[PDB]
């Protein structure tokens, strides 16, 4: 490879560790401003159900109760280049849980790919796809 | 607040496709030699475990990887899995099991013409060693690339086990006498 496969997981997981900070804090106390962490073209498949386009998603967002979010676990895996040609990007598993206003405290699980974006400054990553489901979602 | 849904496919041959996939992944991964699935993962594929933070599951807490909480980059970097042999190697490592396939809940969340990710809810049992008999519940996330055939091809692989809650077992479990 012409890149130490090493560097590409170092990589992954500093990008999913700050990458899964900003989010969930975003998603609490600033859910105006989660939609711009997403691409123009990503979509949710949110407990069965698809949500398409960075203006869709923001009104999903928004739509959403005020949340309470406890990360627990984080995984992450560098994504094999055959699956997205010239595309650096991050698959990233995340379990915790969540209460949304006018509910009770529940478990849940979020996976979503990163894709790296290159720029003047540092390089910013963004949620391509994402999905996310209640561990009790049928009750 | 939008009404959770079960598994979600997008289409009809997508769903053939994931559907069946799953099918052969698992009959071979139940079976008590999981070196079929050589034939399944992409020579450069990567595999990775996670269980909870917060009926033991003491066999798959070695190579559980969690970066939230294990920080050092080099203990990091061998908990992932590379290449087919040590992801299959290290597969046929863990328990024996006997998933419930056609209960699975999966979801499809991405598609291009060279890359599939698809991520399976369900349960399975662990057929022998101290926990067996125990039921236990998993999300596993897949991503795969067309396979010379019509098939998949696994590239990245991240099992999450956990113990299945109360609610479950007696879901999994329940085969009352029917009544009106």
């Amino acid at each position: 490879a012409s890149v130490d496969f090493k560097t590409y997981v170092d990589q992954a997981c500093r990008a999913a560790e700050e990458f899964v900070n900003v989010y969930y804090t975003t998603m609490d106390k600033r859910r105006r401003l989660l939609s711009r962490l997403y691409m123009g073209t990503a979509t949710l498949v949110w407990n069965g159900n698809a949500v398409s386009g960075q203006e869709s998603l923001s009104e999903f967002f928004e739509m959403l109760p005020s949340s309470e979010f406890q990360i627990s676990v984080v995984d992450c895996q560098p994504v094999h280049d055959e699956a997205t040609p010239s595309q650096t990007t991050v698959l990233v598993v995340i379990c915790g849980s969540v209460k949304f206003e006018g509910n009770k405290q529940r478990d849940f699980n979020q996976n979503f790919i990163l894709t790296a974006q290159a720029s003047p400054s540092n390089t910013v990553w963004k949620i391509a796809s994402d999905c996310f489901r209640f561990q009790d979602w049928a009750s | 607040a939008p009404p959770c849904k079960g598994s979600y496919f997008g289409t009809e041959n997508l769903k053939s496709l994931v559907l069946h996939f799953l099918q052969q992944y698992y009959a071979i991964y139940d079976s008590g030699d999981r070196q079929g699935l050589l034939d399944a993962y992409h020579d450069g594929a990567c595999c990775s475990l996670s269980i909870p933070f917060i009926s033991s599951l003491a066999e798959y807490f070695k190579d559980s990887r969690n970066v939230k909480k294990l920080k050092d980059p080099t203990l990091r970097f061998r908990l992932l899995k590379h290449t087919r042999l040590n992801v299959v190697a290290f597969l046929n490592e863990l328990p024996k099991t006997q998933h419930d396939v056609n209960s699975f809940v999966v979801d499809i969340s991405a598609q291009t013409s060279t890359l599939l990710c698809f991520s399976v809810n369900g349960v399975f049992k662990e057929v022998d060693g101290k926990s067996r008999d125990s039921l236990r519940a998993f999300t596993r996330t897949f991503i795969a690339v067309p396979a010379s055939n019509s098939g998949l091809c696994i590239v990245n692989d991240e099992l999450f086990v956990r113990n299945a809650s109360s609610e479950e077992i007696q879901r999994a479990f329940a085969m009352p006498a029917p009544t009106p």
